[PDB]
């Protein structure tokens, strides 16, 4: 379950607030996933009494995006048992849902997930994330490219195995860091959104298995 | 550090270890509210009420309770959620729709109440203002820290405060 609740003195119109409110958590809240599972409790509130009188809704917007993206890296960075936080950057897509629907299938492969954990380059697996989202035909793996950090190790320029070598080994020295970025464009249109997770360690079958909860 | 905003925080014996796992947090001045939920089949009642509470996007507060989720526990179950609700409310001197429940924890497992119903009878309002960071303890379940977020915009202040970590990928509308 998530639960957060957001608590301000400003004064806000009503409309704009909802409708703020409703763009930073789609942005944060509902952009983050560590095991897919959308648990039955859900709940994201924010309270705004005008004690402070009125702020600009625009420098509001901005603060929240701030606060809620602040406790969405640090939900990932929690994630049970992980031990990495995987940032999931996708752009290009035909439009902003397909970036994040690209992004969440991405972030919710366990091999991809295992892969980001052993610190094993495995990035064919982002790959396979893609192609799962096998409904969006305008997806070419011909037009896709793939990066891990500051590394793009999708699409192939040239032959042979030495340019996937070099690099591999390269993705391999940015995983070991406790953060992880895959970044991926689709070459369709400008389409854009960044999903957030985490590595599946064993630490997350433990907890599951030995406890209840 | 927002103005008006009081915290209350108390354990219940949701899990038996006498950790804080009950809150209110509330405003001692009307509040405008935003909210999105969870759109899962099985909802608790706890949301149910929620999405009625801010239908007049008017609220002044939530009683949240962790370790116990209070879901797929029947008519009664329903029933607790109407109970604590309400005498969260009343115990507040406040209207029952504009104070909201949010329960947290295992699943169909029914409240602990006759714990619940007398710490309710306790309940009134916390002196002074904040305390954000016993909220955002007493909420958590497998969380391994607390999460607080503070900003200023404008003269004013704006704190958050969030748990989950597991059975988590929020599409809340
Ligand atoms: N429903 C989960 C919440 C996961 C967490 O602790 O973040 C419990 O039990």
């Amino acid at each position: 379950t998530l639960l957060t609740f957001f608590a301000t003195d400003a004064r806000l119109d009503p409309a704009e607030q909802d409708r703020l409110f409703r763009r930073v958590m789609d942005r944060t809240f509902n952009a983050v996933s560590i095991d897919t599972d959308t648990s039955t409790s859900d709940t994201a509130v924010l309270f705004a009494n005008g004690l402070a009188g009125e702020v600009d809704a625009g420098e509001f917007e901005e603060a929240l995006h701030t606060a809620a993206l602040a406790l969405v890296k640090d939900i990932a960075s929690d994630g049970e048992g992980a031990a990495k936080l995987i940032e999931v950057q996708v752009t290009g897509a035909r439009d902003d849902a397909q970036a994040k629907r690209v992004g969440k299938t991405v972030v919710n492969s366990p091999l991809v997930k295992t892969a980001v954990h052993g610190c094993d380059p495995n990035w064919g697996r982002v790959a396979m994330a893609i192609g799962k989202c096998s409904d969006d035909t305008d997806i070419d793996q011909e037009r896709v490219t793939i990066r891990f950090g500051e590394v793009e190790v999708y699409p192939p320029k040239a032959r042979g195995d030495q340019a996937d070598d070099a690099l591999r080994a390269a993705v391999a020295e940015h995983l070991r860091g406790d953060e992880v970025v895959i970044g991926i464009d689709l070459a369709i249109a400008d389409g854009a959104f960044t999903v957030y997770g985490c590595d599946l360690t064993e630490g997350y079958v433990r907890l599951n298995s030995e406890y209840t909860t | 550090t927002p103005r008006g905003f009081v915290v209350h925080t108390a354990p219940v014996g949701l899990a038996d270890d006498g950790r804080d796992d009950f809150t209110v947090l509330a405003s001692t001045a009307p509040a405008t509210v935003s909210a999105v939920f969870t759109r899962s089949r099985f909802a608790g009642p706890s949301v149910v009420l929620c999405r009625e509470a801010v239908a007049d996007g008017q609220a002044r507060g939530v009683v949240v309770l962790a370790r116990n989720a209070n879901v797929a526990t029947g008519l009664e179950g329903e029933e607790n959620a109407r109970e604590v609700r309400e005498a969260v409310a009343r115990a507040l001197g406040l209207p029952e729709g504009e104070m909201l429940i949010a329960s947290t924890g295992v699943i169909g497992r029914q409240y602990p109440m006759e714990s619940i119903r007398e710490h309710l009878k306790t309940l009134e309002w916390p002196a002074g203002e904040g305390g954000f960071d016993r909220a955002a303890r007493a909420i958590m379940t497998t969380d391994t820290r607390p999460k607080e977020v503070r900003v200023s915009v404008g003269g004013a202040t704006l704190v958050g405060i969030a748990k989950g970590v597991g059975m988590l990928e929020p599409d809340m509308a």
